């Protein structure tokens, strides 16, 4: 989560429905649109964020909410367009001796800015004596590993969360929904859509 | 930059590297009960190690922040559990002579075999070889032999070690600012800082007398019955003046008087409420228990079991190749898994003990919000108390009616809410005095009250005193009597259980008032009422965030323990015994009347 992935989708069709009718997902809350919309609506680029949380931090993938994940790891802006879909993990990535392979960024001095990636390693500093570059008294390390075990309960269990963010720019929007096609009609007066006369 | 800052970020990242931990010692103890294997031991002693090790360490680095800089009250509970001491102030060598002390005792207790003289050739361990004898026998001399042989030889070893054991506890209690070792224990019930709710370390002897002295008439009654029948069952032993022979309570060291019901049943000629003949009948499975367990807290509006917790407990004896241990324990391993380790069995014990310990896997998952060095009781009594509310709940025959285990039909007239309400209160009431006597002496042997050459001779005079049982033959100093029971030889607090069985009626009353019961107290069942069980999950919830003395005004609507509940619950019993005593005299007399 402190070092998200984020894939730029262009110049392809999205295809919605096969995201909107699986039953493997437990979180599909879209924000500032709506899900049966999107399969028809055109957008200039798809941001696609990808991290894992635990069961209770899901929540905090929102706008406008409060958590180590939101201040610290990953903030949403106000004024999202996407949808957050999050689903439960702990086939994959629990194991007996324990998953320590994601981390968290646990302190920081000031909150994170909307879509904005922290990878730094330095030592945080708690209080006004200089760390010195090591990690004893009041100086703690800011990456803290997660704790992945497949015995764990629904709220600490891993959690897949993938974000999608859907903004409209002055450029020619290029990432539009699949329109369907009917089957044609001969020798009758009927309407006719070819792509987009009508 | 603060203080308060600096001690919220350090508790924070305690919390987060101290769960993983506690789950990881909390697992292996587990692979260790459901699987006694020598790796399983070795793997727990590691993660024991590694936990006690990471507890010192940041007990070390929080000291360094000073308490009266801190004004939240959960940071401030939270630094001073941490900040605690314990055996880490003692130099290491009487640390090291302490645990050595502790684990021997331990060995010698758990591995103690005794059997008698001109017939060594095998011996009976105390489980279950002298648990039955002493449950089942009605020979006196056989019984007389298996408790003063037991006390002899466990006494004999364990003097010395005793004698050590206390100096010991007692240099660490006053080098960590407490009076005595008492002053240690009766620290889990000191709050300081909350305005009105604060309650003192000295405060608590004075409260559990002022309960034993309203507790006295109904025990004296319930001792001059259990006599008067104790007469009736053995002829010429026991005096009508005197004491209780000690050797004849039932169990090996008092602590329990259910083992008496046959003896001294009210009305033998009247059937029983045994449900067990009705399970079988019926094939319910422990599944099939736990279940209606879980339906009986839904109904109450408790949240229901998690996935994990039917995934992965242990509700069945695994088999002859795998061994565990038979006693039934719920575990709260962290990160929100809950299991109950039970070798359950169709019987009604069973039934309860499931009740019992489910209602501590509910306990522990309302707390999980807490954080993590809070996430226990607000005191020992609490914990205990909100199981046996449900185990109360749960044997009432309205609960079995309701849950088809017993006939629609089934006359409850008042002889068998007599013999119940005699059972109830043998195994609770009777519990009492036994501990109350146990927990003031053991202070007073802290407190240096008694010195050592004058142990016997005030515990004998105090258990003819307070327990109304005498001693079948003199003992000298070469004995430690004590010692020979489970909790005190192994370091743990007694009291636990006579605050519990307060704590248990007080909060009964309470969620049955909840509930709009009208009848009898016995009588009440808590099933249905959400009310009540948003009464009880609001205590529930806040773990060790607040004080019991809040937790308790958020119940039961008062500051402080009250033994009232207990008088009301046995009011018909009460009665009941009043009007059987006439003939009898109520009371003992302190002397060597029945036998020395
Ligand atoms: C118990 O331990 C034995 C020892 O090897 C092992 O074979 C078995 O799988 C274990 N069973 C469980 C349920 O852990
Ligand atoms: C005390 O600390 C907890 C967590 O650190 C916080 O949620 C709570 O609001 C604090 N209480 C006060 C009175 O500041
Ligand atoms: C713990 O012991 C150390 C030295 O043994 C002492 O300085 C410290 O004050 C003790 N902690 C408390 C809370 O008294
Ligand atoms: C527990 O309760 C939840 C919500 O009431 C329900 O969805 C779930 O099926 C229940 N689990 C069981 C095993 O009954
Ligand atoms: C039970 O009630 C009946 C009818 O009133 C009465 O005769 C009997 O004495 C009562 N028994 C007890 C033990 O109260
Ligand atoms: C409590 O609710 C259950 C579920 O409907 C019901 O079967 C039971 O009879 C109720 N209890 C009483 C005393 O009516």
């Amino acid at each position: 989560v402190y070092a998200w992935n984020r894939k730029r989708i262009s110049n392809c069709v999205a295809d919605y429905s096969v995201l909107y009718n699986s039953a493997s997902f437990s979180t599909f809350k879209c924000y500032g649109v709506s899900p049966t919309k999107l399969n028809d609506l055109c957008f200039t680029n798809v941001y696609a964020d990808s991290f894992v949380i635990r069961g209770d931090e899901v929540r905090q993938i929102a706008p406008g909410q409060t958590g180590k994940i939101a201040d610290y790891n990953y903030k949403l802006p106000d004024d999202f367009t996407g949808c957050v879909i999050a689903w439960n993990s702990n086939n994959l990535d629990s194991k007996v001796g324990g998953n320590y392979n994601y981390r968290y960024r646990l302190f920081r001095k000031s909150n994170l800015k909307p879509f904005e990636r922290d990878i730094s390693t330095e030592i945080y500093q708690a209080g006004s004596k200089p760390c010195n570059g090591v990690e004893g008294f009041n100086c703690y390390f800011p990456l803290q590993s997660y704790g992945f075990q497949p015995t764990n309960g629904v709220g600490y269990q891993p959690y897949r969360v993938v974000v999608l963010s859907f903004e409209l720019l002055h450029a020619p929007a290029t990432v539009c929904g699949p329109k369907k096609s009917t089957n044609l009609v001969k020798n009758k007066c009927v309407n006719f859509n070819f792509n987009g006369l009508t | 930059s603060t203080i308060e800052e600096q001690a919220k970020t350090f508790l924070d990242k305690f919390n987060h590297e101290a769960e993983d931990l506690f789950y990881q010692s909390s697992l292996a103890s587990w692979n260790y009960n459901t699987n006694i294997t020598e790796e399983n031991v070795q793997n727990m002693n590691n993660a024991g190690d590694k936990w006690s090790a990471f507890l010192k360490e940041q007990s070390t680095l929080a000291q360094m922040y000073p308490l009266q800089e801190i004004q939240n009250l959960t940071v401030k509970l939270q630094l001073q559990a941490l900040q605690q001491n314990g055996s880490s102030v003692l130099s290491e060598d009487k640390s090291k002579r302490l645990n050595t002390i502790l684990n021997t005792m331990s060995t010698i207790y758990s591995t103690g075999k005794v059997c008698n003289p001109d017939n060594p050739q095998e011996c009976l361990l105390l489980e279950p070889g002298l648990n039955e004898i002493m449950a089942n026998s009605l020979d006196y001399n056989e019984r007389l032999w298996a408790w003063e042989s037991w006390r002899s030889e466990v006494g004999k070893q364990l003097r010395p070690l005793y004698e050590e054991y206390v100096v010991l506890k007692n240099e660490m209690a006053r080098a960590n600012h407490y009076e005595d070792y008492g002053d240690y224990w009766r620290g889990d019930y000191e709050v300081n800082g909350v305005d009105g709710y604060d309650y003192s370390r000295g405060q608590l002897i004075e409260d559990v007398e002022h309960t034993f002295e309203e507790i006295k008439p109904l025990y004296e009654h319930l001792h001059a019955y259990v006599r008067a029948k104790l007469m009736n069952a053995y002829p010429s032993y026991i005096s009508p003046i005197g004491c209780l022979p000690a050797h004849l309570l039932g169990d090996m060291w008092g602590r329990f008087w259910t083992n008496l019901y046959s003896l001294t049943v009210p009305f033998g000629q009247k059937p029983n409420i045994d449900v067990t003949d009705a399970m079988v009948d019926q094939a319910w499975d422990a599944q099939r228990i736990f279940k209606e367990a879980e339906k009986f807290f839904v109904s109450v509006g408790l949240p229901n079991m998690t996935q994990g917790f039917w995934e992965n407990s242990m509700l069945t004896d695994p088999g002859n190749v795998q061994k565990a241990v038979c006693h039934p324990t719920a575990w709260d391993l962290g990160k929100g898994d809950f299991r109950i380790l039970m070798c359950t069995k169709v019987t009604m014990d069973d039934f309860l003990t499931a009740h019992h310990e489910m209602g501590h896997i509910q306990y522990d998952m309302a707390y999980a919000a807490q954080p993590f060095l809070l996430r226990n009781g607000a005191n020992e009594g609490f914990h205990e108390a909100v199981g046996e509310i449900m185990s109360l709940s749960a044997a009432t025959p309205k609960h079995l009616k309701s849950i088809g285990l017993l006939s629609p039909d089934f006359q409850e007239d008042n002889e068998t809410e007599i013999n119940f309400l005699l059972k109830q209160a043998l195994t609770i009431v009777g519990t009492l005095p036994f501990t109350y006597m146990l927990e003031k002496w053991r202070w007073m042997v802290f407190k240096g009250e008694i010195p050592k050459d004058q142990w016997m001779k005030k515990w004998w005079e105090m258990k003819r005193e307070i327990v109304g049982v005498v001693e079948p033959v003199p003992h000298d100093e070469t004995y430690c009597d004590p010692a020979s029971l489970f909790h005190v030889s192994n370091d743990y607090s007694f009291i636990r259980y006579y605050t519990r069985t307060l704590y248990q009626f007080q909060f009964q009353e309470a969620l049955c008032q909840a509930a709009k019961h009208e009848g009898p107290l016995h009588k009440c069942d808590i099933s249905n009422s959400t009310e009540a069980g948003q009464k009880l999950f609001n205590m529930l919830r806040l773990g060790k965030s607040e004080p019991w003395t809040l937790a308790l005004e958020n119940v039961v609507g008062a500051k402080n323990m009250n033994v009232r509940p207990l008088l009301n619950y046995f009011e018909p019993l009460f009665t009941w015994l009043k009007d059987q005593n006439k003939n009898s005299f109520v009371g003992w007399s302190t002397d060597w009347s029945p036998y020395a």
